């Protein structure tokens, strides 16, 4: 098995 | 267990993101989502704060001191296998985050705060990103952020990439059958078959058989398999599967010889989060006008746009005669299943899915 994620949060200005 | 809220937020995400996606194949990071989501936590204060502790089950049970030492378990050099667990967070260049965030998250995440242009070069930034996690990901991630994920006032993302390749602790043969889709359609799929001693079990109150495929090292796969609906099979299980049922099973088996069938398979997909969380209940992370980020910044200006998240996997045979009954057990996975893989020292659960359609 080859397995593999990413994951981002993106933070915004307001 | 020391990966218990963990584990819980994983099936109430999985819960909730079925309600999107009832029947299709689905896959995804939990230690992944947990790892960004403690990240962004970090940085939240009041409801906002308040909100995010509920939803990613710290309540429910020293959280960023915990992160540390799993990710430095789950990281551990071992021979067996690769697999590495890596966050970063990425700040717009000319904004002055608070020094305490920055230090503790470097301190508990090993996220190495680097400065990018997004105030005005937004989309060399995004490429930079997502060039980084297809390096983390030996390319099988190679666009996390998709067009339009960034812009001039995007001030932090916050990232972690997961890679896994392992072997099996004993080969598959690769062996086309018929898989059932739903009461209306079959699909053939490349079977393979293995006979070994192996762990089985059932779980009653899932009507569904367990199975444990480990790889070679403390990592293995374990396969629910129900044995009543005309879609997928697959709904009872969804709805029931609870972190008390699952892990009474994988944390009850007693070994015997299986006959194993199952499909080689990969999967790719990809997730727009903001929805499910919202829907969980952490509301106020992605109001504009309520999110509270203090944390991150003593203005008070940042709210969470969006949280993107892509996961992949591969299952093939590759491992590191004369029988000729057939009395005892047999796991034919030619249906739906949910399948997930557990980091066995920590009780992680680093990957979770439904393989439902060929």
């Amino acid at each position: 098995t080859e397995a593999a994620a990413g994951m981002g949060g993106v933070m915004t200005g307001r | 267990d020391l990966c218990v809220a963990n584990t819980l937020f994983a099936l109430n995400l999985f819960k909730h993101l079925a309600k999107a996606s009832p029947t299709q194949n689905l896959f995804l990071s939990p230690w992944s989502i947990s790892s960004t989501m403690a990240m962004v936590y970090m940085g939240s204060r009041g409801s906002t704060e308040d909100q995010m502790a509920s939803v990613l089950q710290f309540n429910e049970v020293k959280i960023h001191s915990s992160f540390r030492s799993l990710s430095s378990a789950i990281n551990a050099s071992t021979g067996n296998y690769l697999l590495e667990s890596v966050n970063k967070l990425f700040g717009e260049k000319s904004a002055s985050f608070r020094e305490e965030y920055i230090r503790l998250c470097q301190k508990y995440y090993s996220s190495e705060p680097q400065a990018v242009d997004f105030l005005e070069c937004a989309e060399e930034a995004r490429k930079k990103i997502n060039s980084w996690v297809k390096t983390q990901t030996k390319g099988k991630i190679p666009n996390l952020l998709p067009e339009g994920s960034v812009d001039g006032d995007t001030r932090m993302v916050l990232v972690n990439a997961v890679y896994f390749k392992g072997k099996w602790k004993t080969p598959f043969e690769k062996k086309l059958f018929p898989f059932r889709v739903n009461s209306a359609q079959r699909t053939p799929v490349q079977m393979m078959y293995l006979r070994e001693k192996l762990n089985i079990g059932y779980i009653e109150d899932l009507k569904a058989q367990i199975l444990e495929l480990p790889y070679a090292g403390d990592v293995s796969m374990f396969l629910l398999l129900p044995d009543a609906d005309v879609s997928t099979g697959l709904e009872l299980l969804e709805s029931e599967i609870t972190y008390d049922k699952l892990n009474k099973w994988t944390s009850k088996m007693a070994e015997d010889e299986v006959e194993v069938y199952i499909p080689q398979f990969k999967l790719e997909e990809h997730y727009e989060l903001r929805s499910i969380l919202r829907s969980m209940g952490m509301e106020d992370a992605f109001n504009k006008g309520r999110a509270n980020f203090s944390g991150m910044s003593e203005r008070n200006d940042l709210f969470l746009s969006e949280v993107f998240h892509q996961a992949m996997v591969d299952v093939n045979e590759e491992g590191t005669t004369g029988r000729t009954g057939h009395g005892g057990p047999q796991f034919v996975a030619d249906h739906p299943f949910l399948f997930l893989i557990m980091h066995k020292i920590t009780n992680c659960i680093l990957f979770f899915g439904r393989f439902s359609s060929p």
